[PDB]
């Protein structure tokens, strides 16, 4: 299955790639609410002190090995992180409905790999803050809604995922 | 007031967005945007406090930080008081009217319950701050005739879009063991000696996918199963089980009646962690709780609560009370008919329901060397009015599979009437 | 006239709407001038520090009685003016023709009534600060203009104004 | 250099905005904004510091804080040196050309004068911090000739639209006496001593709307009355005036002229706040204010003067110098006419005017137990030119209310020229 | 040529215009790069602290003394420094193609010159920083660009250059 | 690998913007746009902070403050490691289809190299930091199939527009001396006893623009000129030269080569400063620098060196390598014709190069009290294969001016071949 990389035996570095949203986190954030043809708009700042990595350690790999591993190959959040940057997302209510829209953040998945014929014995997980994400829909107060639309059970990635790798050594 | 078709427990109610208080208690402002002219308003997060509204009917146990506590159990919410999070409305006016915009503030309504047989016990709402609502509609006229009305009662209204999410979180009171190791097809757990003071939950994960059918070994007391909810694909080691600490879990199968003596059978794969709930023991002499992997189509009862039926060598009906399954799900029945085996001999039996309407499937469980098998004796597609009788062979051992199709009490009755 | 109100006797706190722009005050914050398709934007953001409360009392409500009964009831100005609100206005001049628009604030008038017999026996006036409102006029240096644009001799709303009340008890 | 229609004190007159200093002393900043692009320039007060601009002909009296205070009393402003207003200017440039934007700092132009006698004995520019002119035009070839161009003179231009606003403001040397309880429809007012020493004003309100006659106990000395700008439908109190601190004064009508033996006659609404400035008594005897609501058509005379005519004995000329009303506003005069009377006796009057033009209403005085009424006897629409003579019958009253048409001096001149 | 000037003799102060660039600064700021219909923005804020003048003094006329005889013809560039004032420009980038804009300031020549005869026979000079001016071209990895477009040798005026004076005393 | 037609010496070499790290290092963040909805990245300078990225070939000389230093010599940039400059990019998705924004941080890559003979020495590579590139595009799909791909090698790519600047500048460990006053006509220069120990630059400027011929008394050594680069209308004083501190400097023309014993003749305008640069003279015996004005159609030599040939009483080639003028340059030789002069004696002579094309002009220098001229004797539009012979009167002086059109090797190799 997911446990299946066609790599040489060893330890290995993999960027997962930009875009994951994290489980049942979706409305952490909060929603906004406009009607009538009016812009909505809505955006934040991953300012250090607030937007923080979410580490998923293994015996063989450690906070440490995980994130001295992945700023080695792969961008240094640590000092990025001391950096504001903003984004925001703006839409349009439609002529007579309601408009929501809410925001959560996005990360890049990294991960720590132990290959041993040809599948994944070990897996370390490193989730990076990224920017952000909105999800609209259109309403009433008669409408139901699918809860599919605010809820995610599980990890996934907005974008295509990815597997970018770098063999470990020492 | 509604069923809740969930095991006892707490649970963190997302009850939506666009809550506020009446009589402008939450009103930002207003803007008269002249036409061929564009209003804005916004919230720049110049300061980053935000205040949340708070209530409870137990100040001592559902506090606020405890309450607080359940909801990042829940959702994992990191801040409550504070955000960094900007939010902001524009409007243009056509060339035509002037237009109204009117901002105000708003919040995520989170219940927090403590749900116990069927009822409420204890209750907490925490409103999270929101990010706003703006209404914009036709500049009223400043001539219109002022109309003395009367201020509207205190309270919240709802503002977003319908929504209802139950999240369930592990009780904070209540022990938590591990199973290190991944279980095999078969594996026997020695339940701790805490269990006598309190009920715990066991966390594990199995190293196969499949079917498994877990247990103790009288059949009693009754499991409760549970999924860790976003467990999935995040850390994981062959030779053991990553731990992520997470609280919130989605309710599979099982029961809390003390009686119901029974086993469980449900679907299990191994890129997830799981939790069982173990009653507490109120004995002294060790319990044991034991996973068996089946192979096979007993796979048909999957995620399902098997109760084995008592006291069946009597005429007439046969009651069983049990907490009904949410509408779609099972919960089945175990049937071992009175008298001895020889095909020949049987007994007429008859069916039904009484609170809750289902589908039933009628099976004959089997016996082979390569695990259990089930053949279909027949299906009804109306349980609470079902008349037609049929006749079982003595000695042998029938599951009847109900899926509840209307959910009208919070318990579903099972009769096995029996014509002879 | 005015103090005729077909209600029961006894104190009340009255709710007269947002919208109010106070006597004279038009121009105290400045205008601006635009001109050739030009895109002029004037805001503000109402920080406790500035924008601050107008009390009229009465013999029979006092500051203290206002303010507490107001915040009881409607919206509690003393809260959320430790919350810094911005808004702005946008307009663009003419093709070949100059703008000239001026901000002032907007505010929420909320009364304190005795009622005796029908009629209001003695009334006491607050204007909480809310946002604000900018009127534009195209011009030339000849043009004469109503001394009524610049101009506002008695308060008044903008919006349509209101009366929505509570009786106060104790 | 234009005639000021009203009585000696202070005033503040907004005198528009968009001024700015000459050699471009307030540009900020030039944009070369190239076709198909956006240029924008910001005010965004990440310092809320702006600076003021002051020049005072009298620095002991009329200094700065002094403009300061009196700007305020005029239109409430607060703050002078700083700002949390916000101006940007934001313009895209056609496709076919580049555009160049030009942006400047601006000011509100506040004069302070103080008027006496139709002169202005002192003044004070107070120059307030604005938000900003912006000049876009098609961008000047970078080959253009350089001109070699005088710097112009040191100075202010007008850039925004026409705007002079007339604000009167309650002479902070003169105190304040009130009336704390609105006054039926009788009333008698006692000058306390403190008016040997200086002016007064006398704060109070009517209990009934509609007109009254004010006045000395010997019409004399003049009087002045002002409404308090924007004191209408705030607080409110049946039996207590709620005082507002307005300092801001609408001039209504009243004179300054020593000699002009007077009483005045004003529309009054309950709902608002009036002040009638008492010059200085420079006498030892006890002084009087009454008012008297008046029934009747005495109101055409709403909101006027009424001078009382001397010496009308002889026969002539009969000059009376008085401060001219503004264009559309009253001044009245007057005539108890010479002689005993019998119907059948009477004497010849021609009405006419020097300085200024206006149209004349003539009226006979009765005297009723229903309060005063009058008769129209005959209307002028040229009184300047008038030469049209009336008889009146000796012993009477008359009453002639001039109309202020054309305002050429500050003092217009009455003449009830006497044929016989 | 530059120096001959049509004037009585004496010294002079003169603005020579808003709209300088200097020379060889033309990237000190950076460069901005986008595509497909993207909408990119550059802006910034003279502070004080930030953007400094440049002085060119002679023998006769030294950094003092340019000062002083500008600021009191021509705008007071030292107290305007105190007040932070922004400015930002954007364009959107092409179709299917790239864009490149890039930032530099732009200043206000003033000059002190010393006119004998009708010709200069001394001139200081002075830059007031102003606001900015950005330059954009479209590109692809293989065109060549004229490095024109890269450089300014010469200091130059962006906008028709000026020459407002005023005869110094005393 | 292309030659570098430039003088031993220091150069700051822009070499582009849009520079960034392999592997997404610079990556910023990646928009997922749903269609119908704008996003926005944006880089507010909330703090002003930036990283600038350092690379050098010898870190105890060219440090990174040294390097620094060297780039604000080139192009006087003030801030290295901060910046108030904001960048935002903004997107608006179409109502069809998704969009997906990156926007990386960039840098501006500064190359510093020690340039001798033809070649680097050293070399430190600067990357300042930038403004910015954002890729937008359709949205990748959710389920695109993962592929797994090596990381990329580390290093920087580039991203922005072509570019490449050269800007050389003074060599900070050479002293530089002044010629106060604007040079006349004729003017002497006596080189400084500073000269034995290391090469030096003289700061000048004309008093008239005009052609000048600048050597020293032996024509030995050769001589390099450079412009300073922004020099041009700024401070200025008719009978003293104003410095400006203009450490960049654009070459003119000259040579390192010892043997080439030579002298200039450029084409000088007053209204900016020059830099001569003098070799180190480890003599003893005085040195100086003559300046001479020149009349005539000398100035078609104008911005060349003109290198005096040496061994010409002899039969055949004639080599004499220089370092070769870029391509569009002039690069001149003088020849005596070896014997006495009367006109019927003469010599055949072949002119020809060896390494770069050119394209040559043949004179004949006269000399008259007006100064020099020149007579065209003939032209040459291929020197490489040059092959016609010239017939040169013995005893006379003629000048030939290569024009540089193709640049195949550091060095052109001139051979003035005697045929006769
Ligand atoms: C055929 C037969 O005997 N069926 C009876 C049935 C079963 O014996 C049991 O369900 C075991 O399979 O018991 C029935 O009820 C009798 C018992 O009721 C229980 O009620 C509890 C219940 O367990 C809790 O879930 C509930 O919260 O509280 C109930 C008490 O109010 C008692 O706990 C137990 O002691 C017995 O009294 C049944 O309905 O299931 C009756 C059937 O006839
Ligand atoms: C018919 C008749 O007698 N009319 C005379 C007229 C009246 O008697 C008064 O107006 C009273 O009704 O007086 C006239 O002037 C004489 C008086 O002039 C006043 O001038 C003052 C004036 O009061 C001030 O307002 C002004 O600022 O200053 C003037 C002085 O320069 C004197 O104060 C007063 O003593 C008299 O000299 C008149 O024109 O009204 C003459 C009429 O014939
Ligand atoms: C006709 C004739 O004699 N021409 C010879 C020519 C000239 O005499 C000189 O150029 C003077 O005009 O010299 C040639 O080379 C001999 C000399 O070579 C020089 O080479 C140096 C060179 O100067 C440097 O620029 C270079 O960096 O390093 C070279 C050494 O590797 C020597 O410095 C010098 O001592 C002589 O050996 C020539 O090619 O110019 C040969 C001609 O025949």
């Amino acid at each position: 299955s997911i446990n299946n990389v066609n790599l040489a035996d060893g330890n290995y570095v993999v960027n997962r790639g930009d875009g994951w949203i994290l489980s049942r986190q979706n409305q952490n954030l909060g929603g906004n609410i406009s009607n009538n043809g009016c812009t909505a708009i809505v955006g934040d700042l991953r300012i250090r002190e607030t937007a923080t990595p979410y580490y998923y350690p293994t015996a063989s790999f450690n906070e440490e090995y995980i994130k001295n591993n992945v700023q080695n190959v792969f961008a240094n959040f640590t000092e990025a992180s001391e950096i504001p940057i903003g984004f925001e997302f703006s839409k349009t209510a439609p002529s007579n409905k309601s408009l929501y829209m809410y925001l959560q953040y996005t990360y890049i998945r990294y991960e720590i790999i132990k290959v041993l014929q040809n599948t994944v014995t070990e897996r370390a997980v490193l989730y990076v803050p990224s920017l952000g994400y909105v999800k609209s829909i259109e309403f009433n107060s008669e409408e139901q809604i699918d809860k599919n639309f605010y809820f995610t059970s599980q990890d996934k990635c907005i974008l295509n995922e990815k597997f970018i790798y770098k063999k470990i050594d020492d | 007031q509604t069923i809740l078709p969930y095991p006892n427990g707490l649970y963190v109610i997302n009850k939506g967005d666009g809550y506020m208080r009446t009589n402008d208690k939450d009103l930002i402002g207003t803007l008269l945007i002249e036409s061929s002219t564009s209003g804005s308003i916004i919230q720049p997060r110049l300061r980053n406090t935000t205040r949340p509204l708070f209530n409870t009917s137990n100040p001592t146990i559902f506090s606020q930080e405890y309450t607080e506590a359940r909801l990042n159990d829940a959702f994992n919410i990191q801040l409550f008081n504070t955000s960094t999070t900007l939010f902001k409305f524009v409007e243009e006016a056509p060339t035509n009217k002037n237009i109204s915009m009117k901002v105000y503030n708003t919040y995520e309504k989170y219940e927090l319950i403590n749900y116990q047989n069927g009822n409420i016990d204890d209750k907490a709402e925490y409103y999270l701050p929101s990010l706003g609502k703006c209404e914009v509609s036709d500049a009223p006229s400043p001539q219109a005739p002022v109309v003395e009305t009367p201020v509207d009662q205190d309270g919240f209204i709802q503002t977003g879009p319908n929504e209802n999410i139950i999240v369930g979180v592990i009780n904070p009171s209540e022990n938590i063991e591990e199973i290190s190791t991944p279980i095999p097809d078969d594996y026997t757990y020695n339940i701790p000696t805490s269990i006598q003071n309190n009920a715990c939950y066991v966390l594990f994960k199995v190293n196969t996918t499949g079917v498994y059918k877990i247990t103790t070994k009288n059949n009693l007391p009754p499991l409760i199963i549970y999924e860790a909810i976003g467990s999935s694909n995040r850390n994981m080691n062959s030779n053991n089980l990553s731990n992520d600490n997470i609280k919130a879990i989605k309710y599979i199968t099982g029961l809390n009646r003390s009686d119901a003596k029974s086993y469980l059978i449900v679907s299990l794969f191994k890129d997830k962690n799981y939790y069982i709930r173990i009653p507490q023991i109120s004995s002294s002499t060790t319990s044991q709780l034991i996973f068996k992997r089946e192979l096979g189509n007993i796979s048909d009862l999957a995620d399902s609560t098997v109760n084995i039926l008592d006291n069946l060598n009597t005429s007439g009906t046969h009651y069983y009370t049990r907490q009904s399954p949410d509408v779609g799900n099972y919960i089945s029945y175990q049937l071992t008919i009175p008298g001895d085996f020889n095909n020949i001999a049987s007994s007429i039996f008859s069916f039904r329901t009484r609170n809750n309407q289902g589908i039933g499937t009628l099976y004959r469980l089997t016996e082979s060397i390569n695990g259990y098998n089930l053949i279909t004796i027949n299906n009804y597609s109306d349980l609470l009015n079902n008349v037609e009788p049929i006749s079982l062979l003595n000695g042998a051992t029938y599951i009847f599979r109900v899926k509840v199709t209307e959910l009208n009490n919070y318990n579903i009755i099972f009769d096995a009437y029996r014509n002879s």
